[PDB]
């Protein structure tokens, strides 16, 4: 997943 | 003496409860009930549009981005209050995520764009209006500079919503610019  | 006002207060608290949950049930099942819509039949699931934010997958990003939630949120919170805090955090989380999702899908968290938006907001209604009390310190602009670029490069181990962060840049620096219109 991609974290902001 | 406490800094933290309730929505300031009520954000970390359900992060915190959140990031249990992923350790107990796994990422991927609480990324399934609070991620930005992944299918058409969830686009009236109204809470993803803003739950994403809530999710964090590595402890060094819950903890910088609570910190700066808690320094920058609280600070809005105090001087423009609860209301102010909960509308930039509300479009931010909306519209960085917005971005986000476009360019590169779904599955992705992390309230960073948040952060992002009120770094801007803090910062700008500062530069443009200091009458309002509040003002982005250079200690940490220097130090949201360095964590971007390392974003940015890819100093960390891991894989980064930057379409999140610079959107999330942008809505914040907008709406200081109206609202220091006064
Ligand atoms: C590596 C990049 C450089 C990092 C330096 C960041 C400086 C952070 C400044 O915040 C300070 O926090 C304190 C309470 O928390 C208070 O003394 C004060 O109100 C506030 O100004
Ligand atoms: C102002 C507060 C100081 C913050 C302290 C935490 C710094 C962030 C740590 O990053 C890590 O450091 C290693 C060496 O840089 C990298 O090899 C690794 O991939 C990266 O994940
Ligand atoms: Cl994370």
């Amino acid at each position: 997943f991609a974290t902001a | 003496r406490e800094r933290a006002g309730p929505v300031t207060w009520v954000m970390m608290i359900a992060c915190v409860v959140v990031f249990i949950a992923m350790q107990i049930l796994g990422d991927q099942e609480v990324m399934l009930w609070l991620a930005w819509p992944f299918d058409p039949t969830l686009k009236f699931e109204f809470w993803r549009y803003f739950t994403h934010a809530l999710m964090h997958f590595s402890l060094m990003h819950i903890l910088f981005n609570l910190l700066w939630w808690w320094y920058l949120g609280g600070a809005v919170e105090k001087r423009l209050g609860s209301g102010k805090l909960i509308v930039i955090t509300l479009i931010s989380a909306l519209l960085s995520g917005y971005v986000q999702q476009k360019f590169s899908g779904p599955w992705f968290g992390g309230l960073s764009g948040v952060v992002y938006a009120l770094m801007g907001y803090v910062w700008l209604r500062g530069e443009r209006d200091p009458q309002s009390g509040i003002y982005l310190q250079r200690g940490l602009i220097i130090f949201a500079l360095i964590w971007i670029v390392a974003g940015w490069f890819d100093l960390f181990g891991m894989s980064m919503a930057n379409g999140a962060h610079i959107a999330g840049l942008a809505v914040g620096l907008a709406m200081a610019f109206v609202d220091s219109l006064n």
